[PDB]
C-alpha cells in the first residue's frame, strides 16, 4: 500500500520511548504494533494513551489506526507531538491536541488509512495518541494495527 | 585568571566631563571615557592611569 | 475630620473640642509635632495651624466606602482628562 | 546621511609611495611601516597616470 | 537585603523562548526556571537563566516537581562556561502566583540563601509589567497577627550591558525608537503617563471595592498608605501656589514668543529667498 | 531483568519516633531502603531509583538516578521531625515517575508507611484508580504503628490491584523482629 | 504544478484545484511555490471562500518561505478583479504580522483594483510603501501602483 | 528616518577614538591622516566636522576600527 | 548534481543572536565558540532556534574544543527541558578580525559538514558590534572538486543571494574561494519584540514628572543666551546676503535652538498643568 | 612572554610591568606567583593574552657583569 | 635562543629573542632533541 514517495516508519521506531497506558497485561502493546490479528486492549476503561518515539526526527503524513469490527475501534483521537514529559489523562483531555481526529467507521477497516495534517508534523520526535472514545461505546477498546506513514528528515 | 591586565597611560587633558584625552606610554593616544564610579577630580593632567 | 478642604483650623476649634484653654493649644500642637504625629506649623498671629500629618488609622468600612468614592472621583477626573488630551493631540499622537 | 554612514564603516586606506609601476597590472609601492609590496591596480585607476614617487591609496 | 533587581533583556528572551517551547504542547500555562546572575549586597543584576523540568498539579496546589538535580547539572554547565554568574533565584510565568511559590522558594533557598522569585509575565505587556520580583521574609504576618510567609515586592529594572544593548537595538529599529524625544513623542509619553495613572487608580479602586463588600480582608498597611497618598495630594487653590502662573508665564516668553518670533522670522526670510530665486529663474528664462 | 524506575518513599514523620525496631524504626526503614535499592540496582544495572520524603511536605531529595550511593547519603541526615502526608507523597512520586528518563521502564514506587494515614477513603480509592490508570506498580509496606495494613491501605491496594493488578503487595512487618530478611523474603520474590 | 496552473488559468475546475491542493499539502519548499501559484491561477478571479481560506490558513501554518511567496501570489490571483469585494481580505492581509502575507495583501490590492484607479487602493498602497518596516512589502506596494493605474498611464509618473 | 540617521552619525562619534594628525585634505569628504599608532591612512571626513577647523597637523580623533576622521 | 541555492538563508532567532553576542563579548580578547541548535527546514532554510556556549579551552577554537561529554549532556538535558533541536552548526568569535574563516576554522567546518552536508559556521565580531550595526556572517564551504572543475559553487535562481555585497576583509581570507557567505535573517516575532521593548520603555511616571524647575530655568537661560549670540550672527550673515549675488549656518543652529526651546517649554508647561488638574 | 616588572603598587598589591613588546602593562593581581621578592626589574614570564605573571625566571644579566666571566 | 633555564628533561623551556620583536619563554617541538638546542644558536619557531 502506502502513497508513492513515503515509507512505513516501523524501523525508525525507538522502543525506549514507546509506552502505553491502560493496557491489559494479556494484550501487549506490541500486538497493536505488529501486523497480526493480535490486538491491544485497554484494561480500565475506553480511554487510552500511547506514546511512540523515534530514533531520528520524522515527518508524518498518514496513520493506520485500525481495530476490530465489534465497535471497540477508536473514534476520537487527540494527537500530540514532541512531548517533553509523559502524558497524563487529565491533561490530555484538557490539553489542545496537535490534531483532533474523528475516526469514522471506514478508517477502522483493514484498508483504512487516515491522512494527517502534514504541515504540523514536520519535526515529529515522539507522537502521543489519546484515544478518548470508541465506536461501540464499550467498556474497553481494541486496536488491531497501529503505525505511521511518513519520511525521515535525514538528520 | 579572570583578570586581563590593563594598558597604562597618562591623562593629557579633560576634553569634557566624560571625554579624557589619554596618551598610552610608548604608543598612540586616544580620547577615552572614565569608569562610572571614579574620582574625576583626581584625573588631573599627567595623572598616570 | 477635615479632608484638606480646610486644613487651616483655628485655635477656637481645638480649644472647644479638646476642652482646653486657648493658651495651651500652642503647647498641645507643640507636643504633637515634637512626637512625630503631625507635620504642620502654627500661625499664631491669625490663630491657625497648617496641617500635613502622616498618622493614619483603621477605616471603619463606611469610611472605606467614602474613600473609595473619593478614589472614584479621582480616577474619573484622570480618565476624562486623558480623553481630552488624546482628542486634542490626535493629530500628533498618530 | 545614510550614504555617509555606509561609507564611514569601511576601513581606511593605507597611503603609500609608489616605487615604480612594474607592469601594466602590478605596481611596486612602499607603505610605512608594513614595508614594500607589489600591489595590483583596480579598474578605475589608470597605470599611465601612476608615476614614481606619488602618494597612492591601498 | 536587596533593594533592586536588574533583569537583563536576555533572561526575558530566555523566559519567552522557554514559555513558547513548552507551550507548543505544554498547556500547564506556567513554567518554572532558574535565573543566575552577579550577586551584590546592593542592587542585584541577573544576566542568564535556564529552564528546569517542572511540573505542577492544580489539586491543592501543593504537589509539584522541580528537578533539583537537573538544576545542579545545568548550574555546573553554566559555571564551566561562565563561573562569574551564580544562582540568584527562580522565575516563573503565569503572573498569578500559585501556592507553591514560597514552598518552591524554600527549595531555591538551599541553592541561594537570598533566593528572589521573579515573575516574568509573557503575554500581558500592555503598559508597565515586564517583570515583578519578590523575596520571602521571616515574619508571622505583622505586629499582632498569625503566621505566614508573605513575599515582599522589590523594585525591578530592565537594563543591559554593552554587546547586549547592540543586539536589542539591532532586533529593534522598526518605525519605533527615535531616542531623541521630539515634541510629538513627548506628548505621547504624557498620554501614556495619564493612561498608566488611570490604570493604577482603577486597580486601587477595584481593591477597595473587593474590601468594602467584604470579599477581601482589610490590609492595614494598605489603608495606611492610601491615607498617606490622599493626604499627599497638593492644593491648586491657596493663592500662593497659584503664583505658579508666574513661572508658567515665564515659560511662555522663552518658548512661544521668542522662539516663535525667531522661527517666524526665519521662515519669512526663507520665503524671501525663494520668491527671489523664482523670479531670478523666470527672468533668466528670458 | 525488567527495566524499571522506582521512587522509594521514605518516612520521617514523628510517628517514626518509635523503638519498635531495636535501634530505631527510622534506622530500620533506612537499611530497608538500602537493601531494597541494592537489590533493585544489582537485579538490573540500568534501573532507576529516587527518594521521596513524606513529613509535612514531600521533598524529592533524590530523583531517578541509577547511582545508589547518592540516594543512600541523602537517606542519612533525614531527621524524622515531621508528620506524614501520604496522598501528596504518592502524587509527587507518581508525577516524578512521569518525569522518568526512559519510557520503557515499568513504573513502580516503594512506599514506607509507619504512621496511620489520616485521610478519607474516597480520596484513597480515587488516587488508586488514577494510579492504575497510569499503569504504575505502587508498592506499599506498613511499618511502625500497630494498625498494620489499615483498611485504608487494603482498599487502596485492592482498588489499585483490581483483579490481579500491578502487584501492590500489602506486606506486613512484625512490630518486633523487623529484620532485613523479613523485609526481603516477600518483596524480592514478589514486591 | 506550474504548467497545470498555466493551462487551467481561470477555469476554476475542482479536480485540478484538488490535485494542486494535495501537492501543496505535501509541504515541500520547491513544489510549494508552484502549488501556491497554481492554486491562484486555477481559481483566478473566483473570489472563492474555500480556496482563499485554505490558502491563507496554509500560509499561516507552514514554515517554508518559498511556499509563502507562492501562496502570496496565489492569494492575490484568487481575488483578481473583484474590487471592493476584496476589501475584507485586504485588511486581513494588511494587518498580518508575516511580511510575506502583507506583500500578498499588496498584490491583492493590485489584482483586485487592477485598472480601476480606485483612490482608496492607491492611498493604502502609498501608506504601506512609505510606512512598512519590511523592505519587500514596500517594494511590492510600489509595484502594485502600476496595476492600479495602468488605465491612466499619464498619471503614473506623477505619483 | 532622518532622526534615526542623525542618531547613528552622532553615535559614530562615541569613545574610544584614536588620535591622529590631519596631514592633508584630498577631497571635500576624504583626507590623509597620520594616526598616532604611527601609520598614515587615507580616510573619510565626517560631514558635520567644521571644514575651516581642518588645518594641517591639527589633532583629530578618528574612529577606532575604521580610522574615519570623526 | 544538486547545488546549494544562493537564496538559502540562515534564520537566527532573537535569543540565539543575543546569546551569541553576550558570549562573544564575555570572552574578549579570547575567541569563544559554541554550538547552534535548530533545524534544516528545507533546502533553502537553516533555522537557528538556540545556541549554547561551550567551555573555554586552551586549544582555542578547534574541533578539539568541542568536549563530547559537555555537548552530549547539554543536548540531553535541553531535550529534557523541551529543546530537542539538532546541532545545526557552530559559531565562534573573531574579536576585531572581521568575519571570515581561517584555515583551522575551515578545518572545523569541514568536520561539522561531515556530520551533515547542510551546516553553517556563523562567526561574530564582538568588539566590532558597536550599538547599531552587528558584524556577523555565516559561511558554509566550497567543495574543492566543485571549484576546480570550473562550476560555480552555488546555483542562482533569484536576487535574494546578492542583495548584500561581500567584504574585502572576508574576500582576502578565502571568501568565494573556499567558503561562501550565507544571507542571515533574524526571526523576531511580535512577542519577542514587545518584550525587548521594555528595555527603554520609560515608565508611566516620567510622562508626568516635571523637570527640576530651577534646572529648567537655567537651561532656558543658557539656550536663550546661545540663541541671542546666534541671532547676532544671523543678522550679520543676512546683511552680507544683500551684497552677494547667488554665489555652519547661523540660521540652522538658530532653528535647532528654537525647536529645542519650544519642545522643552511646551512639554514642561503641559505636563505641569496636567499635573495641577489630575492631582486634585 | 618575557617582561620587566616596572614596580609594585598598593591598592592587596598590584603591579606594573614592561613587556618585551615595548608596552607598559598594569596588573591588578600579580599573576600566579608570590608577591614579596618581585624586584623592580625582575624579568618574568607573563601570559601572552590575559597578561598576568604566570612565572618568574632568573635575571638575564647586568651588561658589564656578563663582560667579566 | 638564550639561557637553557637548566632543563634536565623537566624544564625544557628556553627564552628566545625574536629579533626586534619580543622575547618569549617557550618549549621544544617533538622533532628536535634538546641536544641539538643550546644557547646562542639561531632557531626557527612557529608563530603562536
Ligand atoms: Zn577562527
Amino acid at each position: 500500500d502506502i502513497p508513492k514517495g513515503y515509507m512505513d516508519l516501523m524501523p525508525f521506531i525507538n522502543k525506549a520511548g514507546c509506552e502505553c497506558l491502560n493496557e491489559s497485561d494479556e494484550h501487549g502493546f506490541d500486538n497493536c504494533l505488529r501486523k497480526d490479528t493480535t490486538f491491544l486492549e485497554s484494561d480500565c476503561d475506553e480511554q487510552l494513551l500511547i506514546t511512540v518515539a523515534f530514533n531520528q526526527p520524522v515527518k508524518l503524513y498518514s496513520m493506520k489506526f485500525q481495530g476490530p469490527d465489534n465497535g471497540q475501534g477508536p473514534k476520537y483521537v487527540k494527537i500530540f507531538i514532541n512531548l517533553p514529559r509523559s502524558m497524563d489523562f487529565e491533561e490530555a483531555e484538557r490539553s489542545e491536541p496537535t490534531q483532533a481526529l474523528e475516526l469514522t467507521e471506514d478508517d477502522i477497516k483493514e484498508d483504512g488509512i487516515v491522512p494527517l495534517r502534514y504541515v504540523k508534523f514536520q519535526n515529529v520526535n515522539s507522537v502521543t495518541i489519546f484515544v478518548q472514545s470508541n465506536q461501540g461505546e464499550e467498556e474497553t477498546t481494541r486496536i488491531s494495527y497501529f503505525t505511521f506513514i511518513g519520511t525521515p528528515v535525514q538528520a | 585568571l579572570q583578570s586581563v591586565g590593563q594598558i597604562v597611560g597618562e591623562v593629557l587633558k579633560q576634553l569634557t566631563e566624560e571625554k579624557f584625552i589619554v596618551k598610552a606610554t610608548n604608543g598612540p593616544r586616544y580620547v577615552v571615557g572614565c569608569r562610572r564610579q571614579l574620582d574625576k577630580s583626581k584625573l588631573k593632567p599627567g595623572t598616570r592611569v | 475630620t477635615r479632608p484638606a478642604n480646610h486644613r487651616q483650623l483655628t485655635f477656637e476649634e481645638i480649644a472647644k473640642s479638646a476642652k482646653i484653654t486657648v493658651n495651651e493649644v500652642e503647647l498641645l500642637v507643640m507636643k504633637a509635632l515634637s512626637v512625630g504625629l503631625v507635620k504642620g506649623s502654627i500661625d499664631e498671629v491669625d490663630k491657625r495651624v497648617h496641617m500635613t500629618w502622616v498618622q493614619p488609622r483603621v477605616l471603619d468600612l463606611q469610611q472605606i466606602k467614602g474613600m473609595k468614592d473619593r478614589l472614584e472621583f479621582w480616577c474619573t477626573d484622570v480618565k476624562s482628562m486623558e480623553m481630552l488630551v488624546e482628542h486634542q493631540a490626535h493629530d500628533i499622537l498618530t | 546621511l545614510r550614504e555617509e554612514l555606509q561609507l564611514l564603516q569601511e576601513q581606511g586606506s593605507y597611503v603609500g609611495e609608489v616605487v615604480r609601476a612594474m607592469d601594466k597590472k602590478k605596481v611596486l609601492v612602499k607603505v610605512h611601516p608594513e614595508g614594500k609590496f607589489v600591489v595590483d591596480v583596480d579598474k578605475n585607476i589608470d597605470i599611465n597616470d601612476v608615476t614614481p614617487n606619488c602618494r597612492v591609496a591601498l | 537585603a536587596v533593594q533592586k533587581v536588574v533583569v537583563h533583556p536576555l533572561v526575558l528572551l530566555s523566559v519567552v523562548d522557554h514559555f513558547n517551547r513548552i507551550g507548543k504542547v505544554g498547556n500547564q500555562k506556567r513554567v518554572v526556571g532558574v535565573l543566575l546572575g552577579s550577586w551584590q549586597k546592593k542592587v542585584l543584576d541577573v544576566s542568564n537563566s535556564f529552564a528546569v523540568p517542572f511540573d505542577e498539579d492544580d489539586k491543592d496546589d501543593s504537589v509539584w516537581f522541580l528537578d533539583h538535580d537537573y538544576l545542579e547539572n545545568m548550574y555546573g554547565m553554566f559555571k564551566k562556561v561562565n563561573a562569574r554568574e551564580r544562582i540568584v533565584g527562580w522565575y516563573h510565568t503565569g503572573p498569578k502566583l500559585h501556592k507553591n511559590d514560597i514552598a518552591i522558594n524554600e527549595l531555591m533557598k538551599r541553592y541561594c540563601p537570598n533566593s528572589v522569585l521573579v515573575i516574568i509575565d509573557v503575554k500581558p505587556k500592555d503598559l508597565g509589567l515586564p517583570t515583578e520580583a519578590y523575596i520571602s521574609v521571616e515574619e508571622v504576618h505583622d505586629d499582632g497577627t498569625p503566621t505566614s510567609k508573605t513575599f515582599e515586592h522589590v523594585t525591578s529594572e530592565i537594563g543591559a550591558e554593552e554587546a547586549e544593548e547592540v543586539g536589542v537595538e539591532h532586533l529593534l529599529r522598526d518605525i519605533k525608537d527615535t531616542t531623541v524625544g521630539t515634541l510629538s513623542q513627548r506628548i505621547t509619553n504624557q498620554v501614556h503617563g495619564l493612561k498608566g495613572l488611570n490604570s493604577k487608580l482603577l486597580d486601587i479602586r477595584s481593591y477597595l471595592e473587593k474590601v468594602a463588600t467584604g470579599k477581601l480582608p482589610i490590609n492595614h498597611q494598605i489603608i495606611y498608605q492610601l491615607q498617606d497618598v490622599f493626604n499627599l495630594l497638593p492644593d491648586v487653590s491657596l493663592q500662593e501656589f497659584v503664583k505658579a502662573f508666574y513661572l508658567k508665564t515665564n515659560d511662555q516668553m522663552v518658548v512661544v514668543y521668542l522662539a516663535s518670533l525667531i522661527r517666524s522670522v526665519v521662515a519669512l526670510h526663507n520665503l524671501i529667498n525663494n520668491k527671489i530665486a523664482n523670479r531670478d529663474a523666470e527672468k533668466k528664462e528670458g | 531483568m525488567v527495566l524499571e524506575s522506582t521512587m522509594v518513599c521514605v518516612d520521617n514523620s514523628e510517628y517514626m519516633r518509635n523503638g519498635d525496631f531495636l535501634p530505631t524504626r527510622l534506622q530500620a526503614q533506612q537499611d530497608a531502603v538500602n537493601i531494597v535499592c541494592h537489590s533493585k540496582t544489582r537485579s538490573n544495572p540500568e534501573n532507576n531509583v529516587g527518594l521521596i520524603t513524606l513529613a509535612n511536605d514531600c521533598e524529592v531529595l533524590t530523583t531517578l538516578t541509577p547511582d545508589t550511593g547518592r540516594i543512600l547519603s541523602k537517606l542519612h541526615t533525614v531527621q524524622p521531625k515531621g508528620k506524614i502526608t501520604f496522598c501528596t507523597g504518592i502524587r509527587v512520586a507518581h508525577l516524578a515517575l512521569k518525569h522518568r528518563q526512559g519510557k520503557n521502564h515499568k513504573m513502580r514506587i516503594i512506599a514506607f508507611v509507619g504512621s496511620p494515614v489520616e485521610d478519607n477513603e474516597k480520596d484513597l480509592v480515587k488516587l488508586a484508580k488514577r494510579l492504575k490508570k497510569e499503569k504504575v506498580n505502587v508498592d506499599i509496606i506498613n511499618f511502625g504503628e500497630e494498625e498494620v495494613n489499615t483498611e485504608k491501605l487494603t482498599a487502596f491496594v485492592n482498588t489499585l490491584n483490581g483483579k490481579d493488578g500491578t502487584g501492590s503487595h500489602l506486606v506486613t512487618v512484625p512490630p518486633g523482629p523487623s529484620l532485613a530478611d523479613a523485609l526481603i523474603s516477600s518483596p524480592i520474590l514478589a514486591g | 504544478s506550474l504548467g497545470l496552473g498555466l493551462a487551467a488559468m481561470g477555469t476554476a475546475r475542482q479536480d485540478v484545484y484538488d490535485l494542486l491542493k494535495t501537492n501543496l499539502y505535501q509541504d515541500d519548499a520547491v513544489t510549494g511555490e508552484a502549488a501556491g501559484l497554481a492554486l491562484g491561477l486555477v481559481m483566478l478571479g473566483s473570489k472563492n471562500a474555500q480556496a482563499i481560506e485554505d490558502m491563507v490558513g496554509y500560509a499561516q501554518e507552514t514554515q517554508h518561505e518559498k511556499i509563502l511567496r507562492g501562496l502570496a501570489v496565489g492569494i492575490a490571483l484568487v481575488m483578481y478583479g473583484r474590487m471592493e469585494e476584496a476589501d475584507a481580505l485586504i485588511e486581513s492581509l494588511c494587518r498580518d504580522k508575516d511580511p510575506i502575507l502583507r506583500r500578498s495583501g499588496m498584490y491583492t490590492v493590485a489584482m483586485a483594483y487592477c485598472g480601476s484607479g480606485n483612490n482608496k487602493a492607491i492611498r493604502r498602497l502609498l501608506h504601506v510603501a512609505v510606512s512598512d518596516v519590511n523592505d519587500d512589502v514596500r517594494r511590492a506596494a510600489v509595484e502594485s501602483l502600476g496595476f492600479i493605474l495602468f488605465r491612466t498611464p499619464e498619471q503614473c509618473p506623477s505619483v | 528616518e532622518f532622526l534615526h540617521a542623525q542618531e547613528e552619525v552622532k553615535r559614530i562619534q562615541s569613545i574610544p577614538l584614536v588620535i591622529g594628525q590631519f596631514l592633508e585634505a584630498v577631497d571635500q569628504n576624504t583626507a590623509i591622516v597620520g594616526s598616532t599608532t604611527g601609520s598614515n591612512y587615507y580616510v573619510r571626513i565626517l560631514s558635520t566636522i567644521d571644514r575651516e577647523l581642518l588645518k594641517p597637523n591639527a589633532s583629530v580623533a578618528l574612529h577606532k576600527h575604521s580610522n574615519a576622521l570623526v | 548534481a544538486p547545488a546549494v541555492d544562493t537564496a538559502e538563508q540562515v534564520y537566527i532567532s532573537s535569543l540565539a543572536l543575543l546569546k551569541m553576542l553576550k558570549h562573544g563579548r564575555a570572552g574578549v580578547p579570547m575567541e569563544v565558540m559554541g554550538l547552534m541548535l535548530g533545524e534544516f527546514v528545507d533546502d533553502y532554510t537553516v533555522r537557528v532556534i538556540d545556541v549554547f556556549a561551550m567551555p573555554q579551552s586552551g586549544t582555542g577554537v578547534s574541533v578539539e574544543a568541542v568536549d563530547p561529554v559537555f555537548q552530549a549532556k547539554m543536548l540531553d538535558m535541553l531535550k529534557q527541558t523541551g529543546r530537542p533541536e539538532m546541532v545545526v552548526g557552530w559559531y565562534h568569535s573573531h574579536p576585531g578580525f572581521g568575519c571570515w574563516l581561517s584555515g583551522v576554522d575551515i578545518n572545523t567546518q569541514q568536520s561539522f559538514e561531515a556530520l551533515s552536508e547542510r551546516a553553517v559556521a556563523v562567526v561574530v565580531d564582538p568588539i566590532q558590534s558597536v550599538k547599531g550595526k552587528v558584524v556577523i556572517d555565516a559561511f558554509r564551504l566550497i567543495n574543492a572538486n566543485m571549484m576546480v572543475l570550473g562550476h560555480e559553487p552555488r546555483q542562482t535562481t533569484s536576487n535574494l543571494g546578492h542583495l548584500n555585497k561581500p567584504s574585502i576583509q572576508a574576500l582576502i581570507h578565502g571568501l568565494n574561494r573556499h567558503y561562501y557567505s550565507i544571507t542571515i535573517n533574524y526571526r523576531k516575532n511580535e512577542l519577542e519584540q514587545k518584550m525587548l521593548l521594555n528595555l527603554h520603555k520609560k515608565s508611566w511616571m516620567e510622562g508626568l514628572t516635571l523637570q527640576d524647575y530651577s534646572e529648567h530655568c537655567k537651561h532656558n537661560e543658557s539656550v536663550v543666551k546661545e540663541m541671542l549670540e546666534l541671532a547676532k550672527n544671523y543678522n550679520k550673515a543676512v546683511e552680507e546676503e544683500d551684497k552677494m549675488t547667488p554665489e555652519q549656518d547661523p540660521k540652522r543652529h538658530l532653528e535647532e535652538h528654537v525647536d529645542v526651546l519650544m519642545t522643552s517649554n511646551i512639554v514642561q508647561c503641559l505636563a505641569a498643568m496636567l499635573d495641577t488638574v489630575v492631582f486634585k | 612572554l618575557v617582561s620587566n616588572v616596572i614596580e609594585l603598587l598598593d591598592v592587596g598589591k598590584c603591579a606594573v610591568i614592561k613587556t618585551s613588546t615595548r608596552q607598559t602593562y598594569f596588573l591588578p593581581v600579580i599573576g600566579l606567583v608570590d608577591a614579596e621578592k618581585l624586584k623592580p626589574g625582575d624579568l618574568v614570564g607573563v601570559n601572552k593574552d590575559s597578561y598576568l605573571i604566570l612565572e618568574t625566571l632568573p635575571t638575564e644579566y647586568d651588561s658589564r657583569v656578563k663582560a667579566m666571566e | 635562543c638564550t639561557k637553557i633555564i637548566n632543563a634536565d628533561s623537566e624544564d625544557p623551556k628556553y627564552i628566545i629573542n625574536v629579533k626586534q620583536f619580543a622575547k618569549f619563554v617557550v618549549d621544544l617541538s617533538d622533532q628536535v632533541a634538546p641536544t641539538d638546542i643550546e644557547e646562542g644558536m639561531r632557531v626557527g619557531v612557529d608563530r603562536n
